[PDB]
RNA sequence: GAUGUUAGGAGGGCAAAUCCGCCGAAUUUAAGCAUAUAAUUAAGCGGAAGAAAAGAAAAUAACUAUGAUUCCUUUAGUAACGGCGAGUGAACAAGGACCAGCUCAAACGGUUAAUCCUUCGUUUGGUGCAAACCUUUCGACGGAAUUGUCGUUGAAUUAUUCCAUGAAUGCCUUUAAUUUGAGCAAAGUGAGCAGGAAUGCUUCCCCAUAGAGGGUGAAAGGCCCAUAGUUCUUUUUAAUUUAUUCAUUGGAAUUUUUCAUGUCGAGUCGUGUUCUUUGAGAUUGGAGCACUAAUACGUGUGAUACAUUUCACAUAAAGCUAAAUAUAUGUAGGAGACCGAUAGCAAACAAGUACCGUGAGGGAAAGAUGAAAUAGUACUCAGGAAUGAGCAAUUAAAUAGUACCUGAAAUCGUUAAGAUGGAACGGAUUAAGAGAGAAAACAAGUAAAGAGGGGAAUAUUCUCUUCUUUAUUAAAAGAAACAUCAGUGAUU
RNA sequence: UCUUAACCCACUCGUCUUGAAACACGGACCAAGGAGUCUAGCAAAUGUGCAAGUGUAUAUGAUUCUUUAAACAUUUUACGCAUAAUUAAUGUAAUAUGUCCAUUGUAGAUUUGUGCCCCACUUUGCAUACAAUACCGGUAAGCAAAUGCUUUAUUGAGUACGAG
RNA sequence: AUACUGACGUGCAAAUCGUUCAUUUCAAUCACGUUUAGGGGCGAAAGACUAAUCGAAAAGCCUAUUAGCUGGUUAUUUUCGA
RNA sequence: GAAAAAAUUUUUUUUUAGAAUCUUUUUAUGAGUAGAAAAUCGUGGGGUUUGUGUUGAAGCGAAAUACGUGAGUUUUCGUGGAACAUCUCCCUAGUGCAGAUCUUGGUGGAAGUAGCAACUAUUCAAAUGAGAACUUUGAAGACUGAAGUGGAGAAGGGUUUCUUGUCAACUGUGAUUGAACAAGAGUUAGCCGCUCCUAAGGGAUAGCUGAAAAGUGUUUAAAGGGGUCCCCGUCUCAAAAGGGAA
RNA sequence: UGCUAUCUAGCGAAACCACAGCCAAGGGAACGGGCUUGGCAAAAUCAGCGGGGAAAGAAGACCCUGUUGAGCUUUACUCUAG
RNA sequence: GGCCUAUCGAUCCUUUAUAUUUGCAAAAUGACGUAAAUUACUUACUACUGUGCAUAUAGAGGUGUCUGAAAAGUUACCACAG
RNA sequence: AGCACAGUCUUAACGAUGGAUGUCUUGGUUCCUACAGCGAUGAAGGCCGCAGCAAAAUGCGAUACGCAAUGAAAAUUGCAGUGACUGAAUCAUCAGAAUGCUGAAUGUAAACUACACCAAUUCCCUGGGAAUAGUGGUACUCCUACAGAAA
């Protein structure tokens, strides 16, 4: 913006957004930090991993809580146990789910996930 | 791209077989193959008049009519009758040549500016920038045009140590130095008068800039100030006059 | 410009302003100026009178400097004074404006126009006109030549 | 001068936008055409660089002169050239950008070349993890070379001042710029309403040296990444910061005083001639050919052939050199009052592809479901099988069903209505049918009881107002008809 | 509104063409694309700014550095065109006071006056037209010891208190 | 490939088919390999042939050559008008 | 600067102009190609202004007691599912189609028509399969008639072969067929060819010309082979039908 | 007599096409399918045919015009290899 | 100039007349002319000054397709624009 | 259960037919800024390969859609394998690897996987033991150095 070296075209901007490496996607599947945990850290927004607790916000499944089943990085779905939906056929798999329609309340924390934690504080 | 609707290898078939007099690719066996080729008739074909780099890039417009142009338009910013047919609100504003203290080229936030318009009586203006925020219509808008938003405020400064910072990041609020003041600005869309804000700084310097007060024999080459005899009272009273 | 232009007042009238029986040809007199003589005579003795065959010398190698002269008239010489310098002048008989018209860049002084009569000043110059000479003699002033 | 698969090395080839060399046309223009023009261009064959080329006076001036090159602004469409027709066409000054100088050769130095190089070696430093780079003087053994390497720019001689030099001990501190990757990085996922799902609508909040941008099931400053702001780490190059003693050798610049007056690029200049070329003109540059020079008091210049002589200015025939400048090419960025799928690069795509040509070559057509197919058409019935249908079934939506957005016109199907004697449709004018509509094309007010809004009075008393409803009095508006006028006719 | 009716009228459009309904030519039908432009240099017109000047050229400067690829400024007296012309060309280049003054006519806008207005006389006399003289450069002729002159001829894109 | 100017003449075919006729041991015919390339080749000569192409091939470029000549040349009202 | 009407003097209702390219009023006038002008209208973008958006925009189809002389504008109903306008003013343009034997794409009428006309002839019964004139089997009848619709091979093609499936398209009629489509499999050399040799030939060396590119080819040679320091002595590719080891 | 045509089942084009399609006479660009006055004029079709459509082909190769060409020739002008 | 109405030719180019008028681009070419001066690189004063070339003005040499191209034939082999 | 001449023309409704319009858009486009040569240390070009299931682009080269190293760093799935409480699985970086056959192409060649000649050669182990006909070298011109030959 005021860096004139950046780009502020649209055009370059989505075409980074597609054609993202697998880091970049796991950057933007950040999701906003639960209220207390927010408050504790001073952290706004944590990248979720597989194995965490999150609540939907938005969508016709919003106010449901749960942990997260499965994540797509590329084409940007997470995946929640309490989202199934039937196939046409009637066979069950999950609704996905857009990584800033939901907020995170647990975290699992690893040892590298706490060393960002670290770095966070 | 200048060769553009001319590279490919093609010319009139001639006649003794119906067809257009136009030029066709004599290609092989794809849809190429006896297709019109250049023209602006033809698919293809490319412009009639393919764009030339230089279309008058360079335009003058003198010293004199650009300085008349800036010297008018703040004359017109003081009237307080334009101020109000430009479309800015103002009825709630002390009177139209708005002069404040230099306090204003010291301020930190963004809050303290939005104080300092509400302040002012600049609310109702502020409420029609905010709003006025949207996204434009039409086809330029994915060429990096992608609002439409009005003007309010130009604020004129002396001194960027506030200003710069505080209304930077403000809707439809503009910040000019005094010395540097452009016309484009001062008049959006060529519409004379702009809600000008002064400092008493600003506003002072003006009067010295015009006065012929310091800076030796420099100014405009021993020169100051438009100043034409077209003239007023107004029309209306110099019929009523009792003599005519 | 493309809003104001003739294509726009012309625009579904099929000869275009430019004749249903003539029918607007690529170059329909030739190239240039070349029906000079052969058959454009005409216009060309009409607009044109000085124009072919040759006349005086060849110099081959002019040189426009060394012919350079920027000439004044007297009469305008009193005028390359300043207002309040000409008022003092006028007021004083004792003195005489000294001109070096060098600094205005002049080289001859000319002699039209008429001048304030009884009133002495010296002009400096490079060249001086037969009549300004002695028109500047003339008013009681004096003519200095200098390079 | 041969020879060597001798030892160490090099050149070759590709790419080409800008750059440089040769070689080198015509269409065209003159309304024809032969000179001129196109054009010292296009094609052809060659060579380079990140820029090159040009460059340190055989220059311009005639001034009170300037003083390597390039480039811009300019002179200047001028001097000038031209079937003097068409047309073509420079230089100097000036304002600037920018400015940088120089060295071979010859001359000079013979105390025995003060030179150069290969091979073999050898060590005082310094980084890096390691690879590795980086400094560093000393010896050999070979060669080269006096058919000339190195030094030097007249020569000594005086005084001054500077510069290289080596050792010991001290000491490498603070900042500023500059430029990489890094990080950290503000507030709401609050009501209520309708919704397939808000980021919509409202309404109550806020944050902003972040209200650029993108994504987020519909328009988000506060949903995310980003963004503004900063905190560091990276590149180099400036200021600051500390020197103190002991040591040889060598050199330079001035300055005196003597003495020396040397030098200065040849089949080259020049002239004749030819052709080319140009602005060059009784020949401007080039090249071929013939003849072929002079020594600094020479000879090259001073845009008209010449003789005789000035005067001013220069020092050819050897070489190098940064910068401003150019950059339709390659790559990397940033862009846009550009195009928006018949446009725009031939190419939004599995396009320089398919396909065509013996081959040189020529060269396309070709984007869009949905929010989500980790929602992609389940199941049943009738079907040989295609398929169809469903009381069945996904989706907000399937006449959204994957050759899936919207889905125009030509064209054609069903139904309905009318018509129809060798065209068809149209204009002008009424008709009868078939459809649509009440806003001018009627009904102000009053009483009864439902819904709202206000204002005053001191959240609620008083009171003013507009819509629905029942019935209950007006009226106005247009069209008729006759009478009455004024204007205009005709009649007897 | 649409729809037939019936009365009256109604010849293929475009086209080049003296003359097209033609036994003149193009057109099976529909869709989309599809043609007086841009640059250079010149001219008049009109607008606009300044004026005997005008145009900041190239370029420098900045607390100009999302916009900003323009906008702004011109050093704590370059160049174009216009300011007098003429001409092969060296050259030459005043309408003159010897109250800033002082070119001559005739029409002619405007102004003064008279006898709550038109007037008829007078009064002043722009622009412009139609002339007139000068004078400057060329060219003559006449003279001629050049500050070369001269009554008198002619000629110029001339000049007669700048207009660009 | 002489004739039937046969069939065909929107073909089976950018020269076919039928019938007729000429040629057959030599200046014979056929293949394969080879040579000569565009104002050039090659020609028992017809301006023949040179890849369905020839009184100057094909390819690409100069090139959007040029044209007193042909065709086309797009909304409305109003005005003056050859 | 006050006119009328409704009520029952006093209440109510209608109207009540000042935009100087504007408004009131009068009189005259109205042909039109080539051609010139003016006033408009519409399209793309931009600045400017103040609006329209998912309780549905643009777009589109059908229309509208609609408005304007007209270009057109506006609206209703239906479709549609995302962005849309600016007449407040003004810059900007690749800006307005019936036509070019226009360009490109789609599509009709012609028309169930032209047509599916070389090469003597097929029949009967069965099998297969949902379905058989043109698949398969059998029985008849026939033809090609060894210059063969037969064997082998070259060029050229390139898995077309072959088995197993098989029927969307194609197989100009049908079709279960197939040189079509899908899956697999298949080509084995001391002795058969190439491979070796030279020819007609091609490319180079040595040279020499040519700016180079190239043109040439022993033509001013100090270059490859055999013997035991001598003797020969340009090289190389070129026949799948010449020569040639089995 | 064969093969087609013809009719059926199946398959299935194209050229071409302003709009089309009854005549007589007149006038008119001096030869009209449409114009004007007359004759007249009744569905839908199936098979033939060449009167007419001044039928189709394709910017008449004839002829003429161009300060467009090209091939060929000379004691046309101007060059030029040899 | 010819009794009148008829008896003729641009620019560039060539050629010769003419001038007390000019140029050939830093200078000069009659002439140290005329005076003085001479310890000299002296100082004044002079209307009429080398070859060659260039001008300016005035005629003449020519353009009869006569407001002024240095210009023959041929194509039934032909191409193209009309 | 009856009633409708058919055709042609026209009209409206509702569709087929077709892909226009509108709306989009990881694309073009031009300008400006910036750096800017690769090659016998074998390039570009071209072939031939290479995926567990793998055709075409992309990618890569017999170690072949990843190796090593680094920084991110827990997943990866069409099937099937695999890995995680950080040198594996995933990405990006990529400085160490490797580097097919060719191609200037260079041993002679060329519608050849043809053909010479000279070196035989490679690995393991600490100065010894095993393997393989495999692998190299051998163009033309030039230069500097050396050599024994000649006049």
């Amino acid at each position: 913006k005021f860096n004139k070296q950046k780009s502020s075209s649209r055009r370059k901007m989505r075409k980074a957004h597609f054609t993202a490496p697998a880091g970049l996607r796991r950057k933007i599947m950040s999701s906003k930090l639960s209220k207390e945990l927010r408050l504790k850290y001073k952290t706004r927004s944590l990248p979720v991993r597989k194995d965490d607790e999150v609540l939907i916000c938005r969508g016709h499944n919003h106010g449901r809580e749960g942990k997260v089943v499965k994540i797509n990085r590329k084409r940007y779905k997470i995946y929640v146990e309490r989202v199934t939906r039937e196939k046409v056929n009637g066979e069950s798999t999950f609704i996905g789910i857009h990584p800033s329609n939901v907020v995170l309340t647990k975290l699992k924390v690893d040892k590298n996930r706490k060393k960002i934690l670290d770095r966070k504080a | 791209k200048l060769g553009a609707g001319y590279e490919t290898s093609a010319e009139s078939w001639g006649t003794g077989r119906a067809v257009a007099r136009i030029p066709r690719v004599p290609g092989g066996g794809t849809h190429r193959a006896g297709q019109g080729a250049f023209g602006n008739m033809c698919r293809g074909g490319g412009m009639f008049n393919p764009t030339k780099i230089w279309r008058r890039w360079g335009r003058k417009v003198n010293l004199k009519e650009k300085r008349y142009a800036v010297c008018s338009s703040i004359a017109a910013s003081g009237v307080t009758s334009l101020v109000l047919a430009r479309g800015h609100r103002i009825s709630h504003l002390k009177e139209v040549p708005l002069v404040v203290s230099n306090d204003i080229e010291s301020l930190s936030k963004t809050k303290e500016a939005v104080n300092f318009l509400v302040s002012l009586g600049l609310k109702d203006e502020v409420n029609r920038l905010v709003k006025s925020k949207k996204i434009r219509a039409g086809k330029g808008k994915m060429r990096n045009r992608k609002y439409k938003i009005r003007n309010g405020p130009l604020i004129i400064y002396e001194n960027d140590n506030g200003v710069k910072k505080a209304f930077r990041n403000i809707p439809g609020v503009d910040l000019c130095k005094v010395t540097k003041l452009n016309l484009l600005k001062l008049a959006p869309g060529g519409s004379i008068g702009r809600l000008c804000i002064w400092s008493e700084s600003a506003f002072k310097k003006l009067d010295v800039i015009y006065g012929k007060i310091h800076e030796k024999k420099v100014t405009k080459k021993n020169y100051i100030l438009p100043k034409s005899i077209v003239h007023n009272p107004d029309i209306y009273r110099i019929i009523h006059s009792d003599k005519v | 410009a493309t809003r104001f232009k003739k294509n726009r007042k012309k625009r579904g009238h099929v000869s275009a302003g430019h004749g249903r029986v003539g029918k607007h040809r690529k170059h329909p007199g030739g190239r240039g100026k070349a029906g000079g003589l052969h058959h454009m005579r005409i216009n060309f003795d009409k607009y044109h009178p000085g124009y072919f065959g040759k006349v005086g010398m060849r110099h081959l190698n002019l040189l426009k400097n060394r012919t350079y002269c920027p000439t004044i008239n007297v009469d305008k010489l009193w005028g390359l004074l300043p207002e309040e310098k000409k008022k003092e002048f006028s007021e004083n008989k004792d003195i005489a404006p000294v001109i070096d018209v060098t600094r205005k860049g002049y080289f001859k002084v000319l002699g039209n126009g008429k001048l304030k009569h009884n009133q002495p000043i010296v002009v400096k110059a490079r060249y001086f006109s037969s009549v300004a000479e002695k028109k500047i003699k003339a008013v009681g002033g004096q003519c200095i030549l200098v390079a």
